[PDB]
């Protein structure tokens, strides 16, 4: 198969991210944005998350943000070329809202894709991700966006463009995940790098009754095989880049303490499932979240699904 | 009661619990037995991330439930 | 002649050459196989950076020798 490559312009607006954000400490921490449900305005918080995994150390260097750092975003990108590619062999692709699929995206439209997906959650100050604070995170990521666009991307994006793709990166309170392709691939790359931080129940079975878990709707979108490919790729770049690669097993889903039905459901789509899990390295950890150097060796060391191909020209 | 708090590789522990125990406490446990510092520790049951105001009886985590722990790197 | 290509990903190409193509040729037939844009690539053989405006002649690359593609670096 083909490799899976980001374009050399895309790669110079990484480096601005994250020397600007991704490396800088997040700042919605400490005893003032402690949080408990039974005195919710004590400080100011308005839930819980705002002190959690704010950074982790290796051979005695601080890398700030690891659950969102150069790692998570890079692998993004990688997984917005796969579905591109998974789309244009479908035979009826997936129709957005405003009448469009994926299939119909050029390849001048992934490249802005990738810029765009850059900045999704470059806004963050913490990992606190209920309502508000995920709602203001995505408001910041998409205004540093914006400021770095009308600087130096004016050759790529009108200012149309650039107002669409911060809407994107905002996703506000009253929008859909699917209003474009754009905004869908955007929000499905996200949401497949989720299996680095989300139990069996979010991945397989749906968080909440009448919602599809993650694999399932890879699976209702690209097919079985391509959906479980999809899987293992980005499996493949969670061992590249050091994170803990999840154990998967069906056997213990019902055990879980998930309605029975929402089991079934998911056995019947997915299938019996078991794969080993992977312990996290720190080496790898360091190499991927200290450089766009060396996050993009470790994703471009990865093999491709055998079906992965672009048209050049 | 006893409950099970596994990683996400599959690393598992016991602990023993009462329901009304807060989940700050079930943190404190897990950073008695296995040295890892509240703040690094993400738990989830059901599909849900956990409060640390809130009780296990809250999420109706019962004997022989499984929580859910995201440690990114030991030791780090 | 043909030359091999040990790849990013690990996996082996082929290439169509002449001992008289430049490195900058080589890269941009790499370029038209795998989508790897030339400013991407660098290639090392016998452990030697290859430089752009060289010959395979030059570097004495001979016909079924294997070059290692590896990432060019940007220092960040
Ligand atoms: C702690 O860390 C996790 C992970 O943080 P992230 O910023 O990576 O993730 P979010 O909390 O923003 O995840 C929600 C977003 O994922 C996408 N999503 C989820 N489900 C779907 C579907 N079904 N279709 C398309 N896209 C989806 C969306 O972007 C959604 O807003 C954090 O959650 C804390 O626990």
């Amino acid at each position: 198969s083909m490799p899976i490559i980001l374009d050399s312009d895309v790669l110079e607006v990484a480096e601005y991210v994250y020397k600007t954000r991704l490396s800088q400490p997040y700042t919605e921490v400490g005893s003032e944005w402690e949080y408990n449900y039974k005195n919710p305005t004590a400080t100011f918080a308005k839930g819980d998350g705002h002190n959690l995994q704010r950074y982790i150390t290796i051979d005695g260097k601080q890398l700030h943000r690891p659950i969102a750092g150069l790692a998570h975003t890079m692998r993004t990108l990688m997984y917005s070329q796969l579905m591109y590619c998974s789309s244009k062999k479908q035979p009826s692709p997936h129709v957005c809202q405003d009448g469009r699929t994926i299939a119909d995206l050029s390849e001048l439209d992934l490249k802005k894709i990738n810029i765009a997906q850059l900045f999704f959650v470059a806004g963050r100050e913490s990992e606190a991700s209920y309502g508000d604070a995920y709602h203001r995170y995505h408001l910041y990521g998409a205004k540093q966006f914006e400021e770095y666009a009308r600087k130096h991307l004016t050759h790529l994006f009108s200012e149309e463009e650039i107002r669409l793709y911060s809407r994107c990166i905002e996703d506000r309170v009253g929008d859909s995940f699917d209003g474009t392709p754009e905004g869908y691939i955007i929000h499905l790359s996200h949401m497949i790098d989720l299996m680095r931080c989300k139990s069996p129940v979010e991945v397989f079975l749906g968080h909440s009754k009448g919602v599809s878990g993650i694999v399932p709707t890879l699976i209702h979108l690209f097919g079985k095989q391509d959906g479980l490919d999809i899987m293992h790729y980005a499996r493949g770049l969670f061992a590249a880049t050091g994170e803990a690669v999840p154990y998967i097993d069906s056997s213990e889903w019902p055990h879980l303490g998930v309605d029975l039905s929402r089991v079934q459901r998911a056995l019947s789509i997915v299938g019996d499932i078991n794969v080993p899990g992977q312990e996290a390295d720190s080496k790898k950890t360091a190499q991927a979240g200290f450089s766009v150097d060396g996050c993009y060796s470790a994703l471009t060391s990865v093999p491709t699904p055998s079906w992965y191909e672009k048209e050049l020209k | 009661m006893q409950i099970f708090v596994k990683t996400l590789t599959g690393k598992t522990i016991t602990l023993e619990v009462e329901p009304s125990d807060t989940i700050e406490n079930v943190k404190a446990k897990i950073q008695d037995k296995e040295g890892i510092p509240p703040d690094q520790q993400r738990l989830i049951f059901a599909g849900k991330q956990l409060e640390d105001g809130r009780t296990l009886s809250d999420y109706n985590i019962q004997k022989e439930s499984t929580l859910h722990l995201v440690l990114r790197l030991r030791g780090g």
